């Protein structure tokens, strides 16, 4: 699966 | 900086004519991604190809591969068309049926 | 190779990725193999292989959906947060992620995730002391923003824990594909052309990737004047391979092509 990272 | 494209033509299988094949043409090494890749058949933009959604190297490096489902003729020619904003012109790279 | 198992996921934000063409694309391999697919404009997270429907169901891809859906957002904003500390306006921008995980051949795991920034590297993750290490200045506010609160504990259990579990998953759900193995077909040619011959060797359609493409002259490795086009893809999820080298006209019956692959129970011996 897929893993949200964020935001720069 | 911008990295050229490296490109390669071959076909799925060893080449026989009649016998039912796929010609495939594939870019990487380049930077940025935006990329024309076209192949050619006969010296015009070839039936049927499918085209692989963007992709990169393990170096950052940008790939694409472009495939058509074909029957090679002796008496045609085939080629792969590639545009890239580090290319002043459209490169064309010839397929050898290698028969 | 001393992985035996992969799982990565990557995607590319670009300011142009060209006309009609999505600003986004996000994919997902398992040893090599695309097994997944997101862009900006289907909006979904797709299968890429028969394994990976045939074990998965609708909110399993809703719930992909939602995570590419997310990351697609923040590549959104990527794109300007960069660009802004890059002091850059318009052009030909693009942001990368690559994260994963790996099974090596004794029991060893390895995780990672890293970014990039114009094809440079910007930022990676340091599992081991829980830090990310900028790679320029202009990453140093990222690193900053990511290394406060529970953000880097969550991304370390995701690597070395929910990565592996669903690698072991989703080789369990297509051993019979990704653990195959398709024989070479070999095709040696010649061309006379100018006050030099050229040899070429073509191994079309084997599986798994690594393979060993060798001339011989004599018997003996030869070495000089060869050149390899390393391995490339086919649309079918087998590679291809062409090595060449020059010789004297004339000389061609001195030469053979050496292939040594998984699916040969001894190398295999190519003349033209």
């Amino acid at each position: 699966r897929r893993e949200v990272h964020t935001y720069y | 900086f911008d990295l050229t494209p490296k490109v390669q033509v071959y076909s799925r299988f060893p080449a026989s004519a009649g016998t039912k094949n796929v010609l495939n043409c594939f870019a990487a090494g380049f930077h940025p991604p935006k990329i024309s890749i076209t192949l050619m058949k006969d010296g015009v933009p070839m039936e049927g190809a499918q085209y692989s959604d963007m992709s990169f190297n393990d170096d950052w490096t940008f790939q694409r591969l472009v495939h058509a489902d074909f029957t090679p003729s002796s008496g045609s020619t085939y080629a792969c068309k590639v545009e890239h904003e580090t290319l002043k012109e459209p490169q064309v790279y010839k397929w050898d049926p290698e028969f | 190779e001393f992985e035996l198992h992969t799982l990565r996921y990557i995607s590319t934000a670009m300011t142009d990725p060209g006309p009609g063409q999505p600003w986004y694309v996000d994919v997902g391999y398992v040893d090599g193999e695309l097994f997944t697919h997101y862009n900006s404009t289907a909006r979904r997270a797709v299968p890429r292989t028969e394994w990976i429907a045939a074990n998965t169901d609708q909110q399993y891809w809703d719930s992909e959906t939602q995570t590419s859906q997310r990351t697609e957002q923040i590549d959104r904003d990527g794109l300007g947060t960069l660009q802004r500390r890059y002091n850059q306006t318009g052009g030909s921008h693009t942001v990368q992620l690559m994260y994963g995980c790996d099974i090596l051949e004794d029991g060893t795991i390895r995780g990672y995730s890293q970014d990039a920034y114009d094809g440079r590297d910007f930022i990676a993750f340091d599992k081991d002391t829980m830090t990310f290490t900028a790679a320029v200045p202009e990453a140093v506010p990222t690193k900053r923003k990511w290394e406060e609160g529970d953000y880097a504990e969550g991304l370390k259990q995701y690597l070395e824990e929910t990565c592996v579990e669903w690698l072991r998953r989703y080789v369990e759900y297509g051993k019979a594909e990704l653990g195959r193995r398709e024989r070479p077909e070999v095709r040696v040619w010649g061309k006379e052309a100018d006050g030099i011959l050229t040899l070429s060797c073509r191994a079309h359609g084997f599986y798994p990737r690594p393979i060993a493409v060798s001339w011989l002259k004599d018997g003996a490795v030869q070495g000089q004047d060869a050149q390899s086009g390393g391995i490339v893809p086919n649309g079918d999820g087998t590679y291809h391979t062409w090595v060449t080298i020059d010789a004297q006209p004339g000389d061609g019956d001195k030469y053979q092509c050496r292939v040594e692959h998984a699916s040969l129970p001894q190398p295999g011996l190519y003349s033209w």
